[PDB]
């Protein structure tokens, strides 16, 4: 990752290998997700990460600095991606059960949306194998309106102390209506099985039985790589989006690039940010 | 090597059919499948060789790659390959919003490819004599496709080829003609030009030497239109004026060179027309044609003026060549209408229609004088066009106003087709989008591309 | 590569999508009202080269609104009116900046056509201009109404965006504007 | 004939203006083929003015005192939707070549032609 630091980081990082300082004012920089961490009581370990607006997820295990600045660096991407590939597990296997597993201070907003997908998506293959099931329709129309209406117990206090995350609740209802759209559409052309391409046409959040994702259009299918995105601003799921990601997704398949154009002003660079967010990637963006 | 397009129909047939190898056709599962692949050879084929007409086949030359046709090679591998009974629809879904569709930005040549990928999934059928998995038979075919092609292959009327090569035999001629073989702006191979206008403007000289006030906002906003309308007129006949007065006094008077006055003859030697021209109007690249547009609408307005001082604007039959911004005109009777109404300006829609007065709209005004390519119009229902069919058809006259929301129109929406109006044959800017009677059947009408075009000259 | 065509967006979805989604209940109503005052404004107003009516101007305007209503429920109680009141000064604060003087008084007509008895509200604050009166006071220039306006103005816009252009002639105020806001500003806030 | 090829009326009635221009362009210019014409016919004129690919059906009472050439001379004049099978045809037969368009081009025919003394320069257009 270092070469996106320039030297006059790089050869402090390297120097001052326990400093607290000196990691709180610079791993900000090289990994885009944490905004700072924490630190044991004796500054020997490190156990927790922050956000822009101090969304906090804790590690499953400490992580030992060191002077050798790769044996802990190596430590922090392996361990961050162990801790955020458990967290999944344990909020998927809450949720598959009949009870809901609304505790939204204990999960990060990528681990809501990510969850609420997925059982979404094993739903409705069961419904469409089944029956047309206007009760799922039903049941998201109840469950939004649920929602909107637990919003209203938030933003009347609006400003408390150590009280934020209304906006897990705002990144949650977008997915909501995106699903509304997906079903009311299933309902307007009355799809007999799985296997017709109005379904697979739409965006599908599998589970593979090594309990990791994989993220799978029409054919091509990726894998989640588990980059910790904090939160971040989503977007409205337009028509035009469809055109984009099954274009990019099938040059991907093809192995290629992607190159969307247009006019001045569209959101077509925001666009690709979208999708490596639905994804899991990290996005590195440039200018030329 | 020149690395091209093959030249014509059987040629591109049968560089394609060269580019298979046999063992890829020739699959156990046959006959159904075969044929398929004869269908998508037959659509590369068709989307190519439209580009030889434009704007009419496409509105610009996209490309198309054999890397695009390889893909849907392996698209329709997947397909038949795949398990049971490909579904025609996605087929043309995935191929739209992937492959050919990536290429397109205007919406109805969109259209046009939609409605190529609904009718080949059914041919000429005379000249069409499919076979069976027979890998020679479908080399054969291509030979007994005759040498020249036709537009009836492909949807376009008869007078496309007229004009085609007539244009293109000047071509071919003018360039056998080339192989063959400070002073001239002193000399006169400019001189044409100020002699148009010489003769354009002798006699209105009120017309290129008055001024109107800086006004702002009146009562109605259909006045407010036309006085800025004559503003920007006379500012930019006097802007003309002094630039060929520069350009006249360095020719045939006593006076030195600038820059810009260099820049007015390089583009008026090279007969375009210069970017500051360009700047406030579009016109034709003709400058010559683009003075005459120029003097007509300046005489024009000026009787708008006149007709409208009284608001009799809506009585009299007027025409809307004599409009440097047309939509603006009509978002004004938009205005109008709302204001007239007692109602929000959103809440309206724009029908004209042809079998009567407009019942339920506020104003009525008698709009004609348009032009219609690619089809013969008439009341009630569109005719294809013949062999010696003239290529500029004019058309019936017209009622337009502003009809409000959720109300009965004119037309019912399931026989009438959205046509553009383009401002001349170039085919540049959408003023809007009228309907037309169809009556069933539209996909020709998409097909052939019909157009409609404000006015000529 | 593989290209893509991204020309045209929508403007009704996002728009219903995101009023939906920040608390605001008649999203339905309001986002067509939105998208008509862009189409209209873009489409009849005359085409200064400088004017603009993208996405951006829109995903402003829809935080200009979600910040209101964030105010307006923690500080206060909610009605009727005040729901369809906001979204007028929460697009008045963008699209007033561009504006000539008669330009500015047509789009106050069209404001009226599509939002019949909404019309007005004007700045909140003042006592920042005390001190900006205060400040063309020390520094012996005059005091002239239409400066306050416009760097009263340029707080707004450097409060909501990240890039200012100033445009303007020569030598006819242009920089003392900025100028004199940061000393205005410096007597109370925090370092400039 | 080839200059005026190049480019370098009250007693016809039946024709339109442009090409009348043209007649009077072909008048000035060869009154011999002027003469032999006999443009007054209005008998096998008609049937030739009005025959759809036009290019075979010549009046064969002057398929003799006619040349391939001045043939292509009357299509200019009379209808120049034709001109570009015309000139075609008149290639087909001075050349006896069963085709304007050439053959395609198939690399691996080219392959075994080339030798090493000389590259193989491919030009491209857009698209290729
Ligand atoms: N309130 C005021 N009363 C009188 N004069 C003023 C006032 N404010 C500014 N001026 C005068 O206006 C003049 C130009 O100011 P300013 O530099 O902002 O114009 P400008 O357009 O930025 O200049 P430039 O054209 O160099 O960019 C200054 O000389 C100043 O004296
Ligand atoms: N689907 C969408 N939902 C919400 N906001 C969007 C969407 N698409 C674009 N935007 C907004 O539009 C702005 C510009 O997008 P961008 O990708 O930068 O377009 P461009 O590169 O053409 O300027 C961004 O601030 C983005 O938030
Ligand atoms: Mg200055």
């Amino acid at each position: 990752r270092f070469y996106f630091i320039g030297d006059d980081d790089l050869l402090e990082i390297l120097g001052q290998s326990t400093n607290p300082s000196v990691i709180q004012s610079h791993l900000k920089k090289l990994f885009a997700g944490i905004n700072s961490v924490c630190f044991d009581e004796k500054s020997k370990h490190i156990t927790a990460m922050k956000s822009l607006e101090g969304e906090v997820v804790p590690f499953k295990n400490k992580v030992p600095l060191s002077n050798n600045v790769e044996t802990w660096l190596n430590d922090l991407a392996l361990e961050m991606k162990k801790t955020l590939e458990q967290l999944l597990k344990e909020c998927v296997t809450t949720g598959r059960s009949s009870q809901g597993a609304v505790d939204p201070s204990l999960f990060p907003s990528q681990i809501l949306c990510l969850a609420e997908q997925i059982k979404f998506t094993e739903d409705v293959e069961n419904a469409i194998k089944d029956h047309s099931l206007h009760q799922i329709e039903t049941q998201l129309v109840n469950k939004l309106e649920q929602y909107t209406n637990i919003d209203t117990s938030s933003e009347d206090p609006g400003n408390t102390e150590s009280g934020i995350l209304e906006l897990k609740l705002k990144a949650l209802i977008l997915d909501i209506i995106h699903n509304i759209d997906v079903v009311k559409q299933l309902n307007q052309i009355q799809v007999h099985t799985t296997e017709d391409w109005a379904w697979k046409k739409q965006l599908r959040f599998y589970m593979k039985s090594d309990h990791t994702c994989c993220v799978q259009m029409v054919d091509s299918e990726f894998q989640y790589t588990y980059e910790y995105q904090g939160n971040a601003s989503k977007l409205v799921y337009t028509p035009l989006t469809d055109k984009c990601y099954l274009t990019l997704t099938q040059a991907m398949k093809m192995g290629l690039g992607g190159n969307p154009y247009g006019p001045a002003g569209t959101g077509k660079t925001e666009s690709v940010k979208a999708l490596g967010g639905l994804l899991g990637r990290q996005v590195l963006v440039f200018n030329c | 090597i020149t690395y091209e397009s093959p030249p014509g129909l059987k040629k591109n047939l049968m560089r394609t059919y060269e580019s298979w190898t046999p063992e890829q056709i020739s699959k156990k599962d046959n006959t159904h499948r075969a044929h398929a692949l004869f269908s998508l050879a037959w659509f590369h084929a068709a989307c190519q060789e439209r580009r030889n007409y434009i704007p009419q086949g496409w509105t610009k030359f996209y490309e198309f790659s054999l890397s695009d046709l390889r893909a849907g090679y392996n698209i329709i591998d997947r397909l038949f390959d795949g398990a049971k009974d490909v579904q025609w629809e996605f087929v043309h879904g995935l191929l739209e919003n992937a492959i050919y569709g990536g290429r397109i930005d205007n919406y109805f040549d969109l259209r046009v490819l939609q409605s190529y990928l609904k009718q080949f999934f059914i041919f000429p059928y005379s000249v069409s004599l499919p076979q069976s998995c027979s890998i020679l038979d479908y080399r054969a075919v291509i030979e007994k496709i005759p040498e020249d092609d036709k537009p009836s292959f492909f949807g376009l009327p008869a007078n496309i080829a007229r004009s085609s090569q007539r244009m293109i035999s000047s071509q071919v001629i003018s360039q056998l003609r080339i192989l063959g073989r400070d002073r001239e702006i002193w000399s006169n191979e400019l001189s044409p030009v100020l002699n148009l206008w010489k003769k354009l403007n002798q006699n209105s000289n009120l017309i290129h030497q008055k001024v109107p006030p800086p006004n702002d906002r009146q009562g109605s906003p259909i006045l407010s239109f036309i006085i800025l309308e004559q503003f920007n007129a006379i500012r930019l006949v006097q802007s003309v004026h002094q630039s060929l007065a520069a350009l006249s006094k360095v020719i045939r008077g006593t006076t030195l060179l600038s820059s810009e006055v260099q820049k007015l003859a390089s583009a008026l030697l090279n007969q375009k027309c210069p970017l500051a021209w360009q700047s406030k109007w579009e016109g034709p690249e003709d400058p010559l044609q683009y003075l005459r547009g120029l003097v007509a609408r300046a005489l024009a307005i000026q009787n708008w003026v006149d007709k409208a001082e009284k608001q009799a604007l809506l009585s009299e039959t007027l025409d809307l060549s004599e409009l440097f911004h047309p939509d603006t005109f009509l978002n004004a009777l938009r205005q109008e209408t709302a204001r007239a109404v007692g109602r929000s300006v959103d809440s309206l829609k724009f029908v004209a229609s042809w079998k009567g007065r407009l019942q339920e709209a506020k104003l009525q005004i008698k709009i004609s004088g348009l032009l219609l390519e690619g089809c013969s119009f008439d009341g009630n229902q569109l005719s294809e066009n013949q062999l010696d069919s003239p290529s500029v058809s004019s058309v019936l006259p017209c009622f337009m106003g502003w009809i409000p929301q959720d109300a009965c129109g004119p037309y019912s929406p399931d026989e009438c087709i959205s046509l553009p109006v383009y401002t001349s044959a170039e085919r540049d800017r959408v003023v809007t989008n009228i309907d037309v009677p169809c009556g069933g059947n539209q996909d020709q009408w998409i097909q052939c591309g019909a157009a409609l075009f404000l006015k000529n000259q | 590569f593989r290209p893509v065509a991204m020309s045209h967006p929508d403007n009704e979805l996002i728009a219903e999508v995101i009023l939906y989604s920040e608390g605001f209940k008649d999203a339905k109503v309001l986002s067509r009202k939105l998208v008509a005052i862009f189409n209209l404004s873009r489409e009849l107003l005359t085409p200064q080269q400088h004017y603009d009516w993208g996405l951006r101007a829109l995903k402003t305007v829809l935080r200009g609104s979600g910040n209101l209503l964030r105010q307006l429920n923690k500080s206060g109680t909610t009605q009727n009116a005040n729901e369809s009141h906001i979204v007028v000064q929460a697009l008045r604060l963008n699209t007033m900046s561009k504006f000539t003087f008669t330009d500015c008084t047509r789009f106050d007509a069209l404001i009226k056509d599509v939002f019949p008895g909404i019309e007005l509200k004007e700045v909140e604050y003042d006592e920042l201009s005390a001190a900006l009166k205060q400040v063309f006071e020390e520094a012996n220039y005059e005091i002239i109404p239409n400066q306050i306006k416009k760097a009263l103005e340029l707080y707004e816009q450097l409060c909501q965006r990240m890039g200012v252009v100033i445009v303007g002639p020569s030598g006819a105020g242009k920089s003392t504007l900025w100028r004199m806001l940061r000393a205005a500003l410096c007597k109370t806030g925090k370092v400039v | 004939e080839w200059d005026t090829f190049t480019g370098v009326d009250q007693l016809p009635s039946w024709i339109d203006q442009e090409r009348s221009w043209a007649v009077a362009t072909l008048k000035i210019a060869l009154p011999s083929l002027y003469q032999t014409l006999c443009f007054e016919d209005a008998a096998l004129w008609r049937t030739y003015y009005n025959n759809s690919m036009c290019e075979q059906e010549f009046p064969s009472i002057l398929a003799k005192k006619v040349s391939l050439f001045q043939q292509i001379l009357v299509v200019q004049v009379l209808r120049p939707d034709r001109l570009q099978s015309a000139m075609a045809l008149f290639a087909c037969k001075t050349l006896g070549l069963k085709e304007v368009s050439p053959l395609p081009l198939n690399l691996k025919r080219l392959y075994k032609e080339t030798l090493e003394i000389e590259p193989i320069l491919i030009i491209i257009s857009p698209g290729a």
